[PDB]
């Protein structure tokens, strides 16, 4: 359960822009323990594989079950999943450089519908966790559109535009909060915005609702174009070009237990020198707080590279990201606390026992009981590899110490990739045992853990 | 103490900062991990269960693609073979709709031009300093909460936040100031190491103090008559003369975004207008339902006596209006009460040179004669500069420094806001003389219309023969019978545009264009060009930030010499989609409209419904940076048509979408602007914002319509006004200011007295 993935399968899909995989998402609406199925999006194709675990190390766990080509002129780079509201069968939304979302009935290989209205290319798509029929598009036209696939909205499916002056150049990333009413947006203008959506009427909407002001807005978390942003609970993960970090940070005064503010609660830009404004703020405080920076060396000048946190009840949160130099990085978030506990027990035992302290690997056939019988005894997690030397203590701090908000957390697992590879996107299976990294050369890297080989 | 001993102490207290941080980050990670959300909306069945590998084994005419797979094992990710390749058929799905023409930003509609602040150029399609400052600011925010608990822990005499703030602007005990210094440096020794970029001077922490900070927040608003002037200060300073809002689209934005409102203080403040009213009065009813002094005749707060003071001064030497009934309804007092107080109080003395009439202009016949085009620049808007309306004491001459006769290259006429009158000043504008049971104030008229010749629209108040009073009222904008006779030159105040519709332009070069949705005849007003009003440098900054520095930026010149452009990139209306053509069917013109300058389009050919509109862009859109380096229904057309808001395609023949203009975001901005002042008390902001939220929605250009709107406000808010002392008192100052301007007739102060008393008696429940 402390286990981190290993490379199990890779493949190269024939060059179809004569070329990159730009997106990968596992289907999220399958009944528990169903075979995981993901779609990888290239510039012209959606490749849909089932993954099945194998006793045979040479068996190919991957089955390609559907292969769809965008037969129009668009080059795509974004996808998300939804469902038919009547039939419940899977819907794949694909969007690209013409400014249209295609919705595909993938089990039947048919168009479900087209979502038209953006004035420029779409770079990112996200389904609301609260409502599988609500889609958000981020576009070069600098706006976000919220679309609904519910039956009452078929004659006009744009239910909301996030407009105004909060953004002034191409958007690269859009993300939903788990409650479905807070949206993060970010892009080339280096602004990260948090918007509060209204509730949308259960009936036809002649015009979409327009929002002119985000409730939180800052351009100061990063010093460059922001190409990926996400909620982790109510915390925020975000990444910019040139920085080689994924930043964990926090909006001061933001909690999703509080009621949802309406549009006229939003702050307005009354002072044109302020680069951060926020509805949520409580000496003048920060309106945001940098918490931690995961280190992702060697992204170079590459941008449009996305991370994904695996976040599910009763399993460890895992941050995954691949750089621009053939490496995939993992962080187990539960290791941070385990390390804090073990280092707490260590210093508390070095003071109560003058240094007469004995460390012992957990997870063997032992207990801090069988450990105490043999002679202070401190239980060390099995995944903490080397009184300890200084280099060992620095090696442990670098991966696990969360004391410096501008420190650099080294990946807990760094798996090299054969040949040159720039990662574009990472996706996780529902039960967390597969992790698929897609990227240039139409390549997909399939990582596994908890296998059956 | 010693600088090194306290720096030693700070160093050990600093030890809690990273360990608290680790406690905080670790705490939030575990809360988040345990609050992790369960996936929702799962299906009862696996929808892919029935789908096999589509790999081909050793089709026909079906597209095919290859995929080569590799397997990997071990810790190193080593492959177990060179890998196997498979072919798959391809399902080709075409989209059923085409994208709409491209665009940037969300295009929102505004009913009138809005005044834009200047922006900072931060994004373009020294950075070294900007990163440095942000690293420091983030660190100052981290340590700020630690200053005073540390001062507490240290317990150093003279080491108080208040006193470090004193040493920084450098009374403070002798060994206090000694400790002050030793604390300041040492802080710098422990926290402002000039080697590191994550450094912060104690001074940067003290400047975040809630009492210190507003010292640098430059958002400042501003005998018996000195009390009045001061009590009315907020209204005389902020109250717009054009539109009567306290935060509105008028006035001048300076470079640092300080605004000079177009208000009474721009023309001398209260006294020059008020003395003038007193005088006009010198050269010259029913009882209230609250125990009036007509029929008859609890200590007083100084606010209550102030209230009656300014209402008495402002009403002035009136003949059919008196402070009692109105003050009474404002306080909670019977009209005899304030009559008693008034008589108990016993509350300045009041003081025309014949001028050479100008031959190019007769203000009694309302006529321009002779050389007039060569004599004046009143009509030529591209060369005009914006001068505060004259408020001098003399005749308007270069000698009294009258800017109207003298500030420009030629004299301009004095306008409605100049303190001169038509009887004194031969430059005073008096409206037009047109009157006709048919159409009047046209272009190609007996006598011509002086308003048309001056390139202005008619004034509701001064143009009394043409019927401008009614035809410039937006509430009669759709009375076709009214507008079929009378004044034909108030189209912008009428505010009604020809039916138009967004579409894909016919030009293989353009994206969108605008199309006529009804028949338009030559000479008719089509639409106004609205947008954000900006300065020269703001236009330059925006041309950079939009990559224009192949023309991508369009900035309509409104006033060339003054330097105002109209940018409809984001805010404007459908006129922003009108395409260029050397022979267009419409034409723009800049018109003076009640001391606003505005852009109208008039048809120059006959346009039938479904035809596209074009105008010759001309020099209307200069390149600012490069100059500096030197039954209404969707017509049937060939082009697709779009809803301006949703961009859904319109069905030719369907009802023209008429969307109500959404302005809540704009009222918010104006509400927030008044709330930003450190200069205003909560009770002033509360009422000012209430009034502005009402009056802004009415888009007033003319004093003609203020009395009506004022009365609709006293009636919708009468309950609210009586609920709370401060609200009536603040309402009273507004009306004081409006009566000193002679813009509120006596008949509405009385009707407001009755509307208020009825709301107050209604509250006596
Ligand atoms: C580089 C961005 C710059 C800041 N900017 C600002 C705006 C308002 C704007 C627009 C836009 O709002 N237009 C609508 C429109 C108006 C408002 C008026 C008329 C008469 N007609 C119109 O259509 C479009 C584009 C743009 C980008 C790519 C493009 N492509 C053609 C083929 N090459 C690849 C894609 N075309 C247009 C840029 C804009
Ligand atoms: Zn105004
Ligand atoms: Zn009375
Ligand atoms: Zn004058
Ligand atoms: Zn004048
Ligand atoms: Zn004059
Ligand atoms: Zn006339
Ligand atoms: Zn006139
Ligand atoms: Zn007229």
């Amino acid at each position: 359960e402390w286990e981190l993935p290993r490379l199990r399968t890779s493949f190269i899909f024939q060059d179809d822009y004569k070329a990159e995989f730009f997106d990968v998402k596992f289907y999220p609406y399958s009944p528990p323990g169903a075979p995981p199925v993901f779609a990888a999006t290239s510039k012209k194709h959606a490749v849909i594989c089932r993954l099945t675990q194998t006793t045979d190390k040479d068996a190919n766990p991957c089955e390609i079950i559907q292969l769809i080509r965008d037969d129009g002129n668009e080059a795509n780079c974004a996808s998300c999943w939804s469902k038919d509201p009547i039939t419940d069968q899977p819907l794949l939304c694909i969007a690209g450089n013409e400014g249209n979302v295609k919705v595909y009935n993938v089990t039947e290989g048919k168009l479900y519908r087209t979502l038209v209205g953006h004035g420029g290319g779409i770079n990112d798509l996200a389904t609301s966790p609260a409502n599988p029929y609500i889609i958000a598009s981020a576009s070069d036209d600098t706006t976000i559109r919220i679309w609904s696939l519910a039956p009452e909205h078929e004659k006009q499916p744009c239910v909301c535009i996030l407009g105004g002056e909060g953004h002034s150049y191409d958007l690269l990333s859009v993300a939903f909060h788990d409650n479905g009413r807070y949206v993060l947006s970010a892009g080339h203008d280096q602004v990260i915005n948090l918007w509060a959506l209204p509730e949308f009427p259960n009936e036809h909407m002649e015009i979409p609702i327009v929002i002119y002001y985000p409730h939180f807005s800052s351009s100061e978390i990063h010093n460059n174009l922001v190409d990926c942003v996400a909620f982790y609970g109510d915390l925020i993960l975000s990444r910019a070009c040139h920085e080689d970090t994924i930043v964990l940070w926090r909006i001061e005064g933001f909690s999703s237990d509080d009621p949802i503010p309406g549009p006229l609660d939003a702050p307005t830009p009354t002072d044109m020198t302020k680069q951060t404004r926020s509805y949520f703020t409580p000496s003048r405080p920060a309106m945001f707080t940098r918490l931690a920076q995961f280190h992702t060396p060697d992204c170079g000048v590459q941008f449009f590279m996305r991370f994904r946190m695996y976040h599910v009840p009763g399993k460890h949160p895992i941050l995954a990201f691949a750089n621009a130099k053939s490496k995939t990085f993992f962080w187990d978030l539960a290791r941070f606390g385990e390390y804090a506990r073990f280092m707490a027990d260590l210093k508390e035992a070095q003071q109560s026992y003058n240094g007469r302290v004995v460390v012992v690997d957990q997870g063997q056939g032992i207990s801090l009981a069988q450990a105490q019988q043999v002679h202070g005894v401190v239980m060390k997690p099995a995944w903490l590899v080397p009184g300890f030397s200084r280099e060992t203590l620095q090696a442990w701090a670098d991966m696990y110490d969360l004391s410096n908000p501008v420190g650099l957390i080294k990946a807990h697992r760094s798996l090299a990739i054969d040949g040159a590879f720039v990662g574009r996107q990472v996706g996780w299976s529902p039960e967390g045992e597969w992790c698929v990294v897609v990227g240039n050369g139409n390549r997909a890297l399939i990582y596994q853990r908890w296998g059956k080989e | 103490w010693t600088v090194d001993k306290i720096a030693s102490a700070l160093s050990v207290l600093a030890e809690e900062v990273p360990q608290n941080h680790s406690r905080l980050v670790n705490f939030l990670l575990e809360e988040t991990e345990k609050r992790a959300p369960q996936p929702r909306h799962l299906s009862k069945t696996d929808p892919f269960a029935h789908m096999k590998s589509k790999a081909i084994d050793a089709p026909e005419g079906v597209p095919t693609m290859d995929v080569k797979f590799k397997q990997h094992s071990g810790e190193y990710g080593k492959s177990r073979n060179s890998g196997r390749r498979f072919q798959y058929p391809v399902v080709c799905i075409k989209p059923d709709r085409e994208p709409v023409p491209p665009y940037r930003f969300h295009h929102a509609e505004i009913r009138k031009n809005i005044l834009a602040l200047n922006s900072q150029l931060n994004f373009v399609p020294p950075r070294s300093q900007k990163i440095a400052k942000r690293a420091q600011a983030e660190y100052a925010a981290t340590l700020a909460p630690y200053l005073e608990p540390w001062l507490r822990k240290l317990n150093i005499e003279g080491c108080t936040k208040s006193n470090l703030i004193r040493f920084m602007a450098s009374d403070m005990s002798p060994q206090a100031v000694r400790n002050a210094s030793m604390f300041t440096e040492a802080w710098d020794r422990v926290f402002n190491d000039q080697s590191k970029l994550r450094r912060v001077a104690l001074r940067d922490i003290l400047m975040l103090d809630k009492n210190v900070e507003p010292i640098f927040d430059n958002k400042r608003a501003k005998a018996l008559m000195q009390k009045v002037i001061d009590a009315l200060g907020s209204y005389t300073t902020l109250g717009c003369l054009i539109c009567f809002s306290h935060d509105c689209e008028h006035g001048e934005i300076e470079r640092d975004n300080q605004k000079r409102c177009f208000s009474l203080e721009e023309i001398g403040g209260l006294m020059p207008s008020l003395r003038r009213k007193w005088a006009a009065q010198i050269e010259q009813h029913p009882p209230c339902r609250n125990e009036c002094y007509r029929i008859h005749g609890p200590p007083w707060s100084e606010n209550e006596v102030g209230t009656l003071e300014w209402m008495f001064a402002t009403i002035g030497y009136s003949q059919t209006l008196r402070p009692e009934c109105f003050v009474g309804a404002i306080l909670g007092r019977p009209c005899w009460d304030v009559h008693r107080k008034l008589q108990e109080l016993d509350l300045p003395p009041v003081e025309i040179p014949k001028q050479k009439s100008l031959p190019w202009y007769d203000r009694r016949k309302k006529q321009l004669m002779s050389d007039w085009a060569d004599a004046t620049i009143t009509h030529e808007h591209a060369v005009r500069e914006l001068f505060a309306p004259c408020h001098h004491d003399g005749p308007c001459t270069a000698a009294n420094g009258c800017p109207c006769a003298s500030a420009g290259t030629h004299p301009v006429l004095c306008e409605r806001f100049c303190l001169c009158t038509a009887e004194e000043c031969p430059l005073k504008f008096t409206g037009c003389a047109c009157h006709s049971s048919g159409k009047t104030c046209l272009q190609r008229q007996g006598r011509p219309c002086i308003c048309v010749q001056l390139n202005r629209e008619c004034d509701p108040t001064l143009c009394k023969g043409c019927g401008a009073r009614e035809r410039a009222d937006p509430e009669n904008a759709y009375d076709e019978v009214l507008h079929s006779t009378g004044c034909q030159n108030v189209a912008l105040q009428r505010g009604a545009a020809k039916a138009v519709v967004l579409g894909k332009s016919q030009l293989e070069a353009c994206g969108y264009g605008l199309f006529a949705a009804e028949d338009i005849e030559e000479g008719e007003f089509v639409i106004e060009y609205t947008g954000e009003l900006i300065s020269h440098d703001e236009g330059v900054r925006r041309e950079h930030r939009r990559g224009d520095v192949n023309k991508v930026s369009y900035l309509f010149t409104l006033l060339e010499q003054e330097g105002i452009w109209v940018d409809a990139a984001i805010y404007g209306n459908l006129s922003r989609y009108i395409n260029h053509a050397t022979d267009g069917n419409i034409m723009p013109k800049i018109m003076y409209v009640n001391h606003e300058w505005r852009i109208k389009f008039t048809a120059i050919k006959d346009i039938k419904a479904g035809e596209e509109l074009f105008f010759n862009y001309g020099d209307n859109f200069p390149n600012l940076t490069k100059k500096l380096v030197e039954p209404l229904l969707v017509p049937k057309t060939t082009q697709p048509l779009f809803d301006p808001l949703s961009k859904v395609q319109l069905l030719p023949g369907q009802p023209l979408p008429q969307h109500p203009i959404d302005d809540s975001w704009l009222l918010l901005k104006h509400r927030d602007n008044l709330q930003d002042f450190i200069d205003l008390r909560p009770e002033e902001k509360e009422f000012l914002q209430e009034w502005d939220a009402f009056i802004l929605r009415r888009h007033i250009s003319s004093e003609q319509y203020l009395p009506r709107y004022f009365l609709r406000f006293v009636r919708e808010k009468a309950d609210w006004l009586v609920s709370k002392r401060s609200r009536g008192e603040e309402f009273s100052k507004l009306v004081a200011t409006l009566l000193a301007r002679r813009v509120l007739p006596e008949r509405v102060v009385i009707e407001a007295t009755q509307v208020l008393n009825d709301a107050r008696g209604r509250l006596r429940e």
